[PDB]
């Protein structure tokens, strides 16, 4: 009936940034060094699936089996299952350790027995319980044309890069390692690679004031640079054990008033564009250890009452998701030298919506093989709905669009792996990583 | 040079275990690139069939017609290749290489041919690989050729079963594939039409099998919707099914065994399953509706397993292949039918072993592994018998990191590191004292028991090293330790000494500028050795607290890569050095007690040139007269060599080293050696470890 | 996607009084321009449309007597009625209207080089000739008096943890003061001895020091803090370019752009910004190249789109010194209005309107161009094939000149074509999927920058253009057409000034729209050329109640009719006032579209309530496929189908 989410979590390992500085960013809880026992980076270790790995040693296989049963036994099917690999920086350790943990993923979803990664998704492609994709994180340092290679072999088809924020001082002055110009590069290279790129964001970083934090919300959903696809909220939380809590214990720090963050937060949704998804909002690291920060969990709620009393409302895509009289609107804008096309159906008095897709032209800075001839893209279809089916018709849009439009002679899409054979069974071919079809 | 006891388990993959069914029969389990040869009845293994480049994944005898023991067998691995064995006596002789199938091979089949003609032992292979691609090896003497192929675009075979019709001689072959549509038909030239292909199962079918016809060819269908449905042939088809949860991957049939004079035919089955179970289907007497007679496996526990269940001969006992690697083997009560108990088998680490070191005593061996575990081995006395047995005995740890280095203090005392930054310290409770003393002087646990029960405690932890612990060693009175850390900088990468006594950092040389890779106390006592990363070594002094009194720059180093290991010599006069430019070279400096003489170090004798990389280089530690040194190297390919080395007069590059025995083929490990450690001596022996997952107790005198 | 025009060039000149006049100021609520000289205080009028002449001229030559004593500071005291007159000698009078006598308030031993006010009214600051500001209060009460080479950073630090050229020679020393909109912070530039280059700092209301400059190389004497946001505007003249930077509150460079010049051509003056922070007005003069004694002195104004800082309008001015530019000033209460005073006491007053240059047709051969225009290019958009977003164009025109003015013909069966005046005076035509340079007419009479007013492309081969009289404001109607294109005729000077002039593409029918209000129907073919009251259905009384800012003319019915639109959310059809609160609006094919501001989005046909964002403004509609393209203010597109 529904995808279901499974997380997995990776072996401790240093984040790459600490030989040639001192340290690890100022703020980041948890780590080897740390005096969290078995803290990955940015866990504590008390999170559900913090003990839940730790139960499987961070076994790859016994992870995902543990979760599926899990999942099983609460009426919940899992004929579709969407994969989370967190824990920091993956894409530092040596190619071998990543090779064996993705073959095992596989290899655990289907039952088939790899070697290489290779055999691992030509078995995993014929499964009757199917992967509709996997998401990573990863540094903006780490991103460059070799790892985008490696990730697009691996199926992932979504990035979490992290850009605290966009001022370069409060990079320099916290041992981020980078520069925004990085992540900027960074984020273009990644849509023209034909990622669904999301973002996250700190709003509580020190020399930062609420004046400046407004200004810079609205310069990164207006800057045609950023104009990310989605969005996560993750207030700074002063935790022992960091840089950050020697800065707040010597009495040099101090965190915005409750109040303050909830308007805050209630401005920063009211100006979410209708295309940008809002995944999260908060952090679920375990009160009774943060030593100043957040109030309590309820800030979602809070944040939307606050901004009913005021008048203002939300448009991002959780809210406004779930016959009715439905009709198409189209929405185009430019983003990272792109020209980003948001074709969608949705009903305009309920504002409600059910069926969404994504287009782009394709720049003159893309280097995979298969795109190099004035290809289109697909970077997402998704339809939740019901009604000849929504999907169909989005597809025919697009295609013809991107014929008159774009005038383009290809079309190329990016999928999991019974994705696959859902846009095969239409008329495409596989080629590379991508699915493509010859448009004329 | 004979080869006193393996330890080796089985690899992690579906059909990996296969038993000959016969008077005797045999085991052929497969670990990483080499089959097993290993007796059942609690003894020992007997041969070691080398020959694979990569993983080995199927396994499989070859039935006899006549009831007799199998001679020959078929395997087929990762190495994309197919070897036919053939072995008379535990032999291995004339083994048969078949190449073709891209991508690895992961299921083969094998049957005598009724030939009436030509009773030359007419065989016939099936073997079905990873590029959705079955093919045909027809083997009449030493004549070996392909067959008619069968591609299946993009399906892919899983089962593979052969076998005959009822009456006339026709090659049936039923064939396990990916949509639930299992196909049998026939395959030659003469036919290869396909006749039907079944539908009943609605999951990928991961058994089939052909069963012993009484007369109606039965036929097995296991998939993974957890259901069993048996088929019966006649050109016919029939339908029967069963019911058990969870997946199911492993069906068989009771053979024929001869009773007697008169071969015997029952009825009945074996199921293993993902969720640790395995049944014993039987048809019922009044409507022969199969019923179970006994749930056995470890219901309700962790790790789940049981990839493998293969029924042993005359239904005496059961065997089954766990997810961990580690056997159960199941033996019925002739008392009470309706009974089975646990025995005893062999075991092993799953995965690269990394260090090992002998009693200091010199009763028992401790291993540590990449699988994150370290495991105690020592002998079993029994009763009666001259032939004494080593086993598992103590799972002192199930740690949750990799482990590299290993060191031992007290007889009960060891420090063990890992990939990380501190150094732990265990020791042996009191139930372990008692339980030995009964084994060496009960009986060798079963799994469950090492598994759960048998742990040791943590006593210390050591601190303040910086990074990852690299290598560890003891000196002669087992009173200072040292250890180093893997580095890239000057700084990082020095030597500490920690007091035994009060587990506290005593000094810290600091000479070296990249990772050490081991150190090496002198029997002396007065000199401590250590090679690094750096193409260097460096030698520290005691004095009447340790100072340098050696040294290595870039030019004055014979070698010109990565030093890999060092040694002393029980005289503490010479010093041996290998490293990987496939060169041994031993320094003398002839200095002891009080030398007044600067430095004056140097090689003072010739080079060799093994065929490869040299990781492993060892003295013996007893002396004879004429003083004749001798050295063993543990090569990389797999190889040990023993060297014996004599002063000479005046030219160091006149036969200065003399050649001795060498490891044959089926004494050698299979991918790289690690550690060449003698069994203590004056109150010959000695052990080698691997990454082949095996260990192995060597013997040799002159 | 929208561009400015001018409707309005008030210019009264031959200013007597004093010699050589310094500054100046506005009186708003009935008030005009103030401009003070080396003797006195002039008070002049020349709004009025016969009337240009002084009034409550007063005189004070007795305070500089006969020396240089010029006059830093001019500024009107709202409603108090009366002007603080600061001069350079040292000494602030509050002077006084209808009365003629003076008040000296404040003394200072030293020079006051710049005076500044609170836009509230409020505090006013004093940077005497001692490095030490002061605080007046609105009475003139002191309140403190701090050092402006205090050399510790301030207040607003940083937070760290331990983890990890000279000034410009024709910079002449002299401090420079700004306010922010709401009059929370200010911000003082001034050379550091220091140092030897520029250097600001920025204070709180209550002379608390927040914050000091980085060391950039290459700052300019510049500043202008935006009103509203937090922007601060500089010049960073490189080794390479000439760029525009800004700042913020915490002193640190963010963002920047490029002046499209030379290396080493010009220098800065000064630097403004509109009534409501969306107008950058550039003053530029040329450094060298003394032959022609700086032939160049231009006023740029700049405005932002999706972060790409366009250039609206040009304007040049000589530097002989009978016409030059000592003081230009924005309307504090109106946008879009500047005001201008030169050196031969010439006063000029500028207004702006806000459009957009879309492309009408029938149903068949239309395309829907929309034209935007940015620096010495064009970027054109086919909105019947491709919605491209903003920043990107269907097709792009470059020029050798700045562009000022662009049209597209009104003629049916062919309006796929257009025409575009550069800043030279010159006419380019384009004209049918690529177009290929058909013409480039010259002019034949120009002589004041910026003159040709309202350019409508009527015929393939004529044009019309409107020009305003200095005396007696008579706005004469030109016909231009030839062949260099001659001034073929002009028609009678009608009595007033004006505004709109558009035309339907339908009946060849034009329309004209006085100041005050009425409409008056012309005929360029006629043969007498004169104009008649426009014909309502009896009586003909049709006057707007206010100007409108757009003006259409629609066939309703069976007759045509007129419809208006004001800056004030009122819409107009022949004097009826439907209902007020529409934003914008179009009209195509018997189809009328219109925002409505409360979130809807009307259809009605000439012979239906769908749901908007905020502030959705109308760019355009293709009958074809009945698709309307909204534009949202953050700068994306939106394509809806109403039915
Ligand atoms: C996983 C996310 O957690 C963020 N992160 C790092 N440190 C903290 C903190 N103290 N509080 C909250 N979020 C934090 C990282 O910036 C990353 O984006
Ligand atoms: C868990 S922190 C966020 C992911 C990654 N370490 C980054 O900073 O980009
Ligand atoms: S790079 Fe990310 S995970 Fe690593 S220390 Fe910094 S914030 Fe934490």
């Amino acid at each position: 009936s529904g995808i279901a989410v499974v997380a997995v979590m990776c072996k401790p390992h240093r984040c790459p940034h600490i030989s040639f500085t001192g340290n690890i960013c100022v703020y980041c809880p948890g780590g080897p060094d740390s005096d969290f026992e078995y803290s990955t980076q940015s866990y504590t270790g008390y999170e559900p699936t913090s003990m839940r790995a730790i139960r499987a040693r961070y076994d790859p296989f016994l992870q995902t089996r543990h979760r599926i049963e899990q999942l099983k036994q609460l009426g919940h099917s899992v004929d579709k299952v969407e994969f989370i690999v967190m824990g920091g920086t993956f894409m530092a350790l040596p190619e071998e350790y990543r090779d064996y943990f993705i073959r095992n993923l596989h290899d655990a979803l289907s039952g088939h027995t790899s070697n290489n990664i290779y055999e691992a998704v030509k078995y995993s492609e014929r499964s009757l319980t199917k992967c509709i994709g996997i998401t990573i994180e990863t540094r903006p340092d780490y991103c460059m044309k070799r790892h985008l290679s490696d990730m697009l072999t691996y199926g992932c088809t979504r990035l979490e890069i992290g850009v605290q924020s966009v001022y370069e001082d409060v990079a320099r002055d916290t041992n981020r390692g980078h520069t925004v110009k990085a992540v900027c590069e960074s984020f273009h290279l990644a849509k023209d690679s034909g990622f669904k790129v999301v973002a996250h964001m700190m709003p509580d970083l020190p020399n930062v004031g609420l004046e400046r934090d407004i200004e810079q919300f609205t310069e990164f959903f207006e800057n045609p640079a950023f104009r990310p696809d989605g969005l996560k909220l993750y207030p700074t939380l002063v935790i022992r054990g960091t840089g950050l809590y020697e800065l707040w214990k010597s009495g040099r720090y101090k965190s915005y008033s409750p109040s303050d963050l909830v308007e805050l937060v209630a401005r920063i949704l009211a100006l979410v564009p209708p295309w940008t998804r809002v995944y999260r909002v908060q952090r679920d690291i375990p009160m009774p250890l943060v030593s100043s920060g957040v109030e309590h969990g309820n800030l979602r709620e809070l944040a939307l009452a606050r901004m009913k009393d005021l008048g203002i409302q939300c448009r991002d895509v959780r809210t406004r998701e779930v016959p009715y009289q439905v009709e198409l609107v189209r929405r185009d804008y430019v983003a990272n030298g792109g020209w980003e096309t948001f074709l969608s159906y949705e009903d305009p008095d309920q504002d409600i919506l059910i069926g969404l897709l994504r287009l782009r032209k394709c720049s003159e800075e893309t280097f995979r093989f298969e795109l190099g001839g004035g290809v289109s893209i697909v970077r997402e279809l998704h339809v939740y709905g019901s009604v000849q089916g929504f999907g169909m018709l989005l597809m025919e849009e697009a295609e013809r669009i991107a014929r008159e439009e774009h005038g383009s002679g290809k079309i190329a899409v990016i999928s999991g792996v019974g994705t696959r054979n859902y846009y095969r069974k239409i008329g495409y071919r596989l080629q590379g990583p991508y699915m493509v079809k010859m448009l004329k | 040079l004979e080869t006193s006891h393996v330890f080796c388990c089985p690899n992690r993959v579906r059909g990996v275990l296969n038993w000959s069914s016969g008077p005797r029969g045999l085991l052929a389990f497969g670990t990483s690139c080499s089959v097993v040869l290993y007796d059942p009845l609690k003894r020992v293994v007997v041969t070691n069939l080398n020959g694979h480049t990569a993983r080995v994944n199927c396994i499989q005898w070859i039935c006899k017609q006549d009831g007799s023991p199998s001679t020959e067998l078929v395997s087929g691995g990762s190495d994309n290749q197919v070897i036919h064995w053939e072995i008379e006596d535990n032999q291995l002789l004339k083994a048969v290489h078949l190449q073709g199938h891209e991508g690895p091979v992961y299921a083969v089949h094998a049957v005598y041919q009724r030939r009436t003609s030509d009773p030359a032992l007419c065989t016939l292979i099936v073997s079905a690989a990873a590029d959705s691609a079955v093919r045909l090896w027809s083997k009449k003497g030493p004549e070996v050729m392909c067959l008619q192929t069968l591609n299946f675009g993009n399906g892919f075979a899983l089962a593979l079963c052969l076998s005959f019709l009822p009456n006339t001689d026709v090659p049936i072959l039923a064939c396990g594939n990916d949509d639930c549509r299992i196909h049998i038909f026939a395959q030659q030239n003469d036919q290869f039409q396909k006749v039907l292909s079944l539908c009943g199962h609605e999951d990928w079918i991961r058994g089939v099998e052909w069963a012993a016809f009484g007369r109606d060819l039965f036929l097995a269908s296991c998939s993974q919707d957890c259901l069993i449905r048996i088929w019966k042939l006649y050109v016919t088809l029939e339908t029967v099914l069963a019911g058990h949860e969870n997946w199911v991957n492993a069906v068989h049939w009771q053979p024929v065994f001869y009773k007697d004079g008169v071969l015997q035919q029952p009825v009945r089955l074996l199921s293993a399953s993902m969720d640790k179970t395995m049944i014993l289907w039987a048809p019922d007497e009044e409507s022969g509706v199969w019923l179970e007679q006994v749930r056995v496996g470890e219901v309700g526990g962790n790790t789940l397993g049981f990839y493998d269940c293969q029924f042993n001969e005359d239904g005496s006992m059961i065997i089954a292949h766990a997810f961990h690697g580690a056997l159960h083997l199941w033996k019925q009560n002739t008392v009470n039918p309706r009974e089975w108990t646990p025995e005893i088998v062999i075991s092993g680490h799953f995965d690269g072993v990394q260090d090992l070191v002998w009693d200091p005593e010199g009763e028992f061996i401790i291993t540590v592994g990449t699988d994150q575990t370290t495991r105690l081995f020592a002998p079993w006395k029994r009763k009666d018998q001259s032939q004494v047995t080593w086993h598992e005995i103590a799972r002192p740890q199930i740690h949750g990191y990799d482990l590299k280095c290993l060191a031992m203090i007290n007889r009960f005392q060891f420090v063990s590191g890992a990939d990380e930054k501190v150094l732990r310290v265990f020791s042996a409770p009191r139930n372990f004292v008692e339980n030995f003393c009964a084994i060496t002087g009960t009986e060798p646990p079963t799994e469950d028991h090492l598994l759960q029960n048998t742990l040791w405690p943590e006593v210390q932890k050591l601190y303040g090293h910086g990074y990852e612990i690299f290598c560890v060693t003891c000196n002669s009175s087992k009173t200072l330790l040292a250890s180093a850390c893997k580095a890239a900088k000057k700084e990082h990468a020095a030597i500490i000494l920690w007091n035994t006594t009060s587990w506290k950092q005593v000094q810290n040389l600091v000479f070296h500028s990249l990772t050490v890779t081991q150190m090496a106390f002198s029997p002396n006592e007065k000199f401590l050795l250590a090679v690094s990363r750096d193409r260097t070594w460096s030698l520290w002094k005691k004095q009447d607290v340790f100072s340098l009194f050696a040294f290595t720059n870039k030019i004055t180093s014979v070698h010109s890569r990565i030093i890999w290991s060092c040694d002393w010599s029980p005289d503490s006069k010479y010093f041996f050095t290998g490293s990987r430019d496939k060169k041994v070279v031993v320094w003398g400096e002839c200095d002891s007690t009080d030398d007044c003489i600067e430095h004056n170090i140097g090689p003072c004798s010739s080079v060799l040139d093994v065929g490869g990389a040299v990781t492993a280089v060892s003295v013996c530690p007893v002396l004879h007269p004429s003083q004749r040194y001798v050295v063993a190297v543990g090569l990389e390919c797999g190889k040990i060599c023993l060297y014996t080395w004599k002063k000479t007069d005046q030219v160091p590059e006149i036969n200065d080293w003399t050649h001795c025995v060498e490891t044959s083929q089926s004494q050698s490990h299979t991918l790289a050696i690690r550690k060449l450690c003698w069994k203590n001596c004056s109150g010959l022996h000695f052990a080698s470890c691997g990454e082949d997952h095996t260990v192995k107790i060597h013997r040799v005198n002159k | 996607m929208r561009n400015l025009k001018l409707f309005r060039t008030l210019e009264f000149r031959d200013i007597q009084g004093p010699g050589n006049p310094q500054c100046f100021s506005l009186r708003t609520e009935q008030g005009t321009v103030l401009i003070g000289s080396e003797h006195g205080l002039i008070e002049v009028d020349p709004v009025s449309r016969e009337v240009k002449n002084e009034v409550s001229l007063v005189a004070e030559g007795f305070l500089p007597e006969d020396g240089s004593g010029r006059i830093v500071g001019v500024q009107d005291l709202l409603d108090q009625e009366s002007v603080c007159v600061a001069t350079a000698s040292g000494d602030v009078i509050l002077c006084s209207l209808s009365t003629q006598q003076l008040e000296c308030v404040g003394s200072v031993a030293s020079g006051i080089s710049v005076m500044s006010w609170s836009p509230d009214q409020e505090l006013v600051l004093l940077a005497t000739g001692q490095q030490t500001l002061i605080m007046m209060t609105k009475d003139f009460e002191p309140i403190l008096e701090q050092q402006i080479h205090q050399d510790d950073f301030g207040e607003s630090k940083f937070i760290t943890v331990g983890w990890g050229e000279s000034a410009l020679p024709w910079d002449d020393h002299r401090p420079q003061v700004t306010w922010r909109g709401d009059g929370q912070f200010f911000a003082v530039s001034v050379v550091c001895p220091e140092t030897g280059a520029r250097k600001v700092r920025v204070w709180n209301r209550e002379f608390a020091l927040q914050s000091t400059s980085e060391p950039v190389a290459g700052l300019g004497p510049a500043l202008a803090w935006k009103p509203s946001g937090s922007l601060i505007a500089s010049t960073q003249d490189k080794p390479n370019q000439q760029d525009i930077v800004f700042f913020e509150k915490n002193g640190l460079l963010h963002g920047h752009f490029t002046l499209p010049f030379l290396k080493d051509e010009v220098k800065v003056n000064d630097l403004l910004w509109n009534a409501d922070s969306s107008v950058l007005a550039v003053w530029l003069e040329d450094l060298q190249r003394e032959e022609s004694s700086i032939p160049k002195t231009c006023v740029q104004l700049w405005t932002v789109g999706n972060y790409h800082w366009y250039l609206k309008q040009s304007l040049s001015f000589s530097t002989c010194g009978k016409s030059k530019i000592v003081s230009l000033m924005w309307d504090p209460v109106t946008p879009y209005r500047l005001h201008v005073l030169c050196q031969g006491w010439h006063y000029l007053a500028y207004d702006w309107h806000w459009t957009t240059d879309r492309s009408v047709g029938d149903n068949s051969s239309d395309l829907s161009n929309v034209a935007v225009i940015d620096g010495n290019r064009v970027l054109v958009t086919v909105f019947r094939q491709t919605v491209v977003p903003p920043p990107m164009c269907t097709y792009q025109l470059l020029f050798p000149h700045p562009v000022n003015q662009v049209t597209f013909l009104a003629h049916p069966q062919k309006s796929n074509d257009l025409a575009v005046l550069d800043a030279s005076n010159q006419i380019s035509v384009y004209k049918c999927k690529r177009y290929k340079i058909q013409f480039e007419n010259n002019e034949d009479q120009d002589v004041n920058p910026l003159k040709l007013g309202l350019l409508t492309w009527i015929e393939e081969d004529v044009f019309l253009a409107v020009s305003h009289s200095e005396f007696s404001p008579r706005s004469v109607i030109h016909h231009l057409t030839a062949a260099g294109q001659l001034n073929v005729s002009s028609s009678a000077a009608v009595d007033g000034v004006i505004i709109s002039l558009c035309c339907n593409s339908k009946t060849k029918s034009v329309v004209l729209q006085l100041a005050d209000g009425q409409i008056f129907k012309y005929l360029w073919e006629s043969p007498s050329l004169a104009i008649k009251p426009w014909k309502n259905s009896g009586g003909f009384p049709v006057r707007f109640p206010y100007p409108c800012t757009q003006t259409e003319l629609a066939m309703i019915g069976e007759e045509e009719c007129v419809l208006g639109l004001t800056d004030r959310c009122r819409f107009f059809i022949n004097d009826i006032e439907v209902a007020s609160n529409i934003t914008s609006f179009a009209v195509y094919d018997e189809f009328l579209l219109l925002t409505t501001h409360s979130h809807t989005c009307q259809c009605f046909c000439l012979r239906v309530l769908r749901k908007v964002e905020r502030g959705s403004r109308i760019v355009t509609v293709v009958p074809q496929d009945t698709k309307l393209v909204l534009q949202m203010p953050r700068g994306n597109l939106e394509v809806v189908h109403h039915r």
